[PDB]
């Protein structure tokens, strides 16, 4: 009845350790699927390049600090320029995929601070008006494989209530008790297939809700590292590479 | 705008005495009230915030109640120290009016 | 024969949880107070394990709160003005069908990120002064690509194939039944991504979060009329939503709205908890202590 | 000509009623229903999702901090930490609850609640919190004795970070109304004091100051009656 | 008594009232998403 | 702990404008309002506005509008106030205060 705070997630050529986990979340109770025949829609076979992009892609670190406000990457964004996942993303018209996300902070006994981890389905960015200045560029809206520093945490930059975002597949960071976050997600969207660069499936915030103190002696540059893996990558729709 | 209206306006009492100030209100502020000590010379001290909460390193011998329109300051046991200016202020909305003052 | 499945058509109460009797537990090894809220997962704790409770056979009903229950209520999504008089002597307007233009619905759908869902339109139309004089309104949905009337007179009011209500101002609000229309399962009201590939690199990033799959077309309202009325009419769409499947609960939205199709916020934001004077400051008189 | 009569209510618009309505399509079948996760079908089981607590709603303190209860080592005894209502509709920490949001969308509201508070300190402070849930007819505990009257648990820092405050359903009536204050704190819930049962305790070279964060949630037994509009947003205009 | 209701008086199925009789509860999937279940009585992180 | 430390004293010819500073240590800047209080000698104290170090939000009060502008720099975690259009009137004290659950105050700057 416990959960072990040794883990191991190994996916692909891709093997993640953590000797403090904190009970991996499995969103909303379905691991990722394959798209079954009754609620498929596209006619072409899928490619299913099974090792070569189901696996953990380290792709960007942020140094925590104390005014840090958070970050945000966008699921299928934050890879669609990455590996043979991205090549597919690219090449394809239509994908699907779950993914495991795996954050990793690590911080001395004597490091306090806590992140909230959350997987947010449909994570539409908002814009702060005080018109061009109605709706976030491209950069806000996809941020990439670099990820986008919260503007207002508070309201998610979307005007929903932080306190609330538990309401979505979520870890904490706490660093007296864990180093890592795991978030297993399947495949939301209210299409089998979407496109892997119009659509961003989920929302991927890692915001400090309890700020990152030390003492004069503490290695000042505590990171975040985003470790994704997707999970049952489905492609279909053939053509040439739109990036 | 809440303005304020601080009761006693000016007081002399001796070593020993008990000294009660009262700082009422427009509308309820919601114990959002800070009493300062502000002699003269020196910045404005706080002594009481959120009406009773007593400020660190302000002696037991002061003392904030109330809620709502109506507040209170009271010093009993009243030191040598306790001379100025004593000031409430209301922390609620926009204009943030304090006190008009009272000295002692 | 079907009058067992009328008998059974009334809402049966379902109950909430009852509370089991415990008892002092002194022991080691069973924690069921500590918790770890990193691992995501809500606490597992019972009163029953925090304190000594009784036996309560709980009958309050928890039907209420359900998804259909809790939306399954007409609210307002759209106000049209026909306007015929002054400077507009149209007689006719072509409403977009969005049903986020007003806090109340849109709050309440907000609170599923899809969801699928038949509907019941109800339109409430009458003049300036709340009267209703017989005059023949037509309600026709002009579904996505559907030629939209240019003037109370042209062709497409011949509804040969689109739905159209006819009804007069006297008459009861026209109602009818939508089905879900949308080439997605489920409506979007959030949509993290463009409608169309490019580069997105526009000053006016109006495109974002615009999923046409949403977008059911318009209301095309007209009086039957030859001349201008000279009368303005404020026809008002209510949909009380039914058949109702959600999914992928949000936040209720906690910052006023701005524009109806995009999230976005002003930048004074507003707390979503009011300010108290500390964090240790309750507005709770009580009673008297009878030894403080 | 079968003979019918009218009664009252012929021709209202009841906002509320469940009633056939002609489809305005015939023969139209829908686009298939395929699986999506993350359905609900109870607003109830969104109010079992903890949540968190805005104790730090002060005049002052903006954005993330808000949500931080502040626990730091103390230089006296028996101090109080933080205190808050547990009327899940009412004006304060609750406004930041899923559960205090749906609560408002309710008249009525029946069963325990549950806050559950996360130390977010360095894994060297130690300390133990007497955190108290007062019924109703008492004001906050002005002291720690004379909370520990009431339903409390004793909070022992340690490799479980997080402790559960099962506020238990004690009530007069079998429902409470969302609404409080004037006659309705007829139905306040109670209040919640966090104090401190020993001191906040840490080596040398170690933040003497840390965070609680708390989360509130319902019980199993929690209900919600009587759907209401919200008082959360407001509108002057329409959107668009 | 007599229950006269939640009769469909159109060809299609959307026009029926609301569906109001299959009230379902599962909080598990958005309060337990774990893939390790966590007994009460235990310690969660062991 | 929470310090606030104000600009030093200020002596400007009427009709100009001073940047005061007030370089807050001791806690989040960008997590609590800044104030600013005037008081002229002799007189009370009156309050100026505030400011969010997260987005530039002031609410001055309806006598210091067109009269004090305030500005932060999160990355120095320094308020400032610029009053314009400087007078007679406006020669006083000026302190920034941080509230939260406690009113700290700065030392002040005679100007
Ligand atoms: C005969 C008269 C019928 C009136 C036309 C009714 C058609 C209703 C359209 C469907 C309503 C639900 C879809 C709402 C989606 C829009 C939300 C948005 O993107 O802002």
């Amino acid at each position: 009845g416990y959960s072990d705070r040794v883990a191991q997630l190994t996916v692909g050529n891709s093997t993640i350790t953590t000797q403090e986990a904190a009970n991996i979340v499995l969103s909303y109770g379905e691991w990722p699927e394959y798209c079954p025949s009754t609620d498929a829609t596209a006619v072409d076979k899928p490619t299913r390049p099974d090792v070569s992009v189901n696996r953990f892609y380290t792709l960007s670190t942020k140094s925590w600090k104390t005014e840090s406000t958070g970050w945000y990457w966008k699921f299928p964004d934050v890879l669609n320029d990455t590996g043979v996942f991205g090549q597919n993303a690219q090449f394809h018209y239509l994908y699907r995929s779950g993914f495991c996300m795996h954050v990793q902070c690590n911080a001395s006994k004597f490091h306090q601070g806590a992140l909230l981890v959350a997987a947010i389905p449909e994570f539409v960015i908002a814009a702060s008006s005080p018109s061009q200045g109605l709706y976030p560029d491209f950069a806000h809206t996809n941020p990439g494989k670099d990820g986008q520093e919260f503007r207002d945490p508070y309201v998610l930059d979307a005007g929903i209530p932080l306190s609330q975002a538990l309401i979505f597949p979520h870890q904490w960071i706490n660093l007296r008790t864990n180093n890592c976050a795991t978030i297993i997600m399947p495949y939301i969207n209210a299409l089998p297939f979407d496109s892997a660069l119009n659509h961003s499936n989920f929302g991927l915030v890692v915001i400090p809700i309890s700020p990152l103190k030390y003492c004069n002696g503490a290695t000042t540059e505590v990171p975040i590292t985003l470790t994704i893996a997707p999970l049952n990558s489905e492609f279909s729709g053939l053509r040439q590479a739109i990036k | 705008d809440i303005q304020m209206t601080q009761s006693p306006a000016s007081l002399s009492v001796s070593v020993g005495e008990t000294v009660t100030i009262t700082c009422r209100a427009s509308e309820n502020i919601y114990s959002n009230l800070a009493w300062y000590q502000q002699k003269q010379g020196k910045s404005p001290q706080l002594l009481v915030y959120a009406a009773t909460n007593l400020a660190d390193g302000v002696p037991s011998r002061f003392s904030g109640s109330g809620s709502g329109t109506q507040y209170s300051l009271k010093i009993n046991s009243l030191q040598s120290e306790d001379f100025g200016s004593y000031y409430c202020q209301h922390f609620w909305g926009t204009p943030w009016t304090f006190g008009g003052g009272t000295k002692l | 024969s079907a009058v067992s499945a009328l008998a059974d058509t009334t809402i049966s109460r379902v109950t909430a949880a009852n509370t089991a009797a415990s008892t002092h537990s002194l022991g080691t090894g069973r924690v069921p107070a500590l918790q770890a809220a990193e691992t995501g997962a809500s606490s597992n704790s019972s009163d029953e394990n925090l304190i000594e409770t009784r036996c309560v056979m709980n009958r309050n009903g928890v039907n209420e709160a359900s998804v259909e229950h809790f939306y399954s209520r007409a609210g307002l999504v759209g106000v049209v003005e026909v306007k015929d008089s002054g400077t507009s002597l149209d007689g006719y307007t072509v409403w977009p069908i969005d049903v986020m233009g007003f806090v109340q619905q849109r709050r309440k759908l907000e609170l599923s990120t899809y969801m699928r869902f038949d509907a019941e339109f109800t339109f409430v139309s009458n003049l300036n002064n709340s009267t209703t004089p017989g005059m023949l309104l037509q309600y026709m949905y002009v579904p996505p690509g559907a030629p939209k009337p240019d003037s109370r007179k042209s062709y497409q009011w011949q509804t040969a194939t689109n739905p159209s209500v006819f009804a007069k101002l006297s008459d009861p609000p026209p109602q009818v039944s939508v089905p879900f229309m949308s080439p997605a399962t489920a409506y979007q009201w959030f949509y993290d991504g463009y409608p169309t590939f490019g580069e997105h690199k526009q000053a006016t990033n109006l495109q974002y979060g615009q999923c046409p799959n949403n977008m059911m077309g318009h209301f095309a309202i007209r009086t039957v009329s030859e001349s201008t009325t000279g009368k303005n009419i404020h026809v008002r769409v209510y949909m009380r939503i039914k058949h109702v499947r959600a999914w992928v609960p949000r936040p209720l939205r906690s910052q006023a709205y701005m524009v109806k199709n995009y999230p976005t916020y002003s930048q004074t934001i507003t707390n979503t908890a009011t300010d108290r004077a500390s964090i240790t400051t309750t507005d709770y008189e009580g009673g008297v202590p009878a030894s403080p | 000509g079968f003979p019918t009569e009218l009664k009252p209510g012929t021709n209202q618009f009841l906002t509320t009623d469940d009633g056939t309505s002609p489809p305005i399509l015939p023969g139209f079948e829908p686009t298939p229903l395929i699986h999506i996760p993350g359905e609900f079908t109870s607003l109830l089981d969104l109010c079992q999702v903890e949540t968190i607590l805005e104790v730090n709603n002060t005049t002052g303190t903006t954005g993330v901090s808000r949500l931080l209860i502040p626990v730091r080592a103390q230089n006296n005894v028996d101090q109080l930490c933080a205190s808050f209502q547990v009327d899940p509709g009412r004006n304060g920490p609750w406004q930041s609850t899923m559960v205090g949001q749906i609560c408002r969308y309710y008249t009525q509201w029946s069963g325990s609640l549950k806050v559950t508070f996360m130390f977010t300190g360095s894994f060297m402070a130690t300390g133990k919190m007497l955190i108290a849930y007062t019924p109703p007819g008492s004001a906050q505990p002005t002291t720690r004795e004379a909370a520990m009257l009431g339903t409390h648990i004793v909070w022992d820092f340690g490799l479980q970070s997080s402790v559960t405050l099962v506020i238990p359903w004690i009530s007069n009536t079998h429902f409470r109304a969302v609404k409080t204050g004037g006659v309705y704190d007829y139905y306040a819930t109670g209040i919640v004091t966090i104090w401190y049962q020993t001191n906040f305790v840490v080596p040398p070279d170690t933040p003497t100051e840390a965070n609680i964060i708390a989360l509130g949630a319902a019980q199993k037994n929690f209900t919600l009656k009587l759907c209401k509009d919200t008082d959360e947003i407001q509108q002057t205009a329409e959107y668009q | 008594t007599i229950n006269f209701t939640n009769i469909n008086y159109y060809k299609d199925s959307y026009a029926a009232s609301a569906s109001r009789q299959d009230f379902a509860q599962d909080p598990a999937k958005f309060t337990r998403p774990v893939l390790d279940a966590i007994r009460e009585a235990a310690a969660p992180l062991q | 702990q929470v310090q606030l430390q104000q600009s030093g004293a200020e002596l400007v010819k009427p009709g100009a404008s001073v940047k005061l500073s007030c370089k807050a240590s001791g806690y989040t800047f960008t997590s609590y309002y800044m104030y600013w209080v005037k008081q002229r000698p002799g007189q009370g104290l009156e309050w100026i506005g505030e400011i969010n170090p997260s987005n530039g939000g002031t609410n001055f009060n309806e006598k210091f509008k067109s009269k004090a502008t305030l500005t932060v720099d999160k990355s120095s975690s320094t308020a400032y106030m610029q009053l314009s259009s400087l007078t007679s009137e406006d020669s006083a004290v000026y302190y920034c205060t941080r509230y939260g659950n406690y009113a700290y105050w700065g030392q002040g700057t005679l100007v």
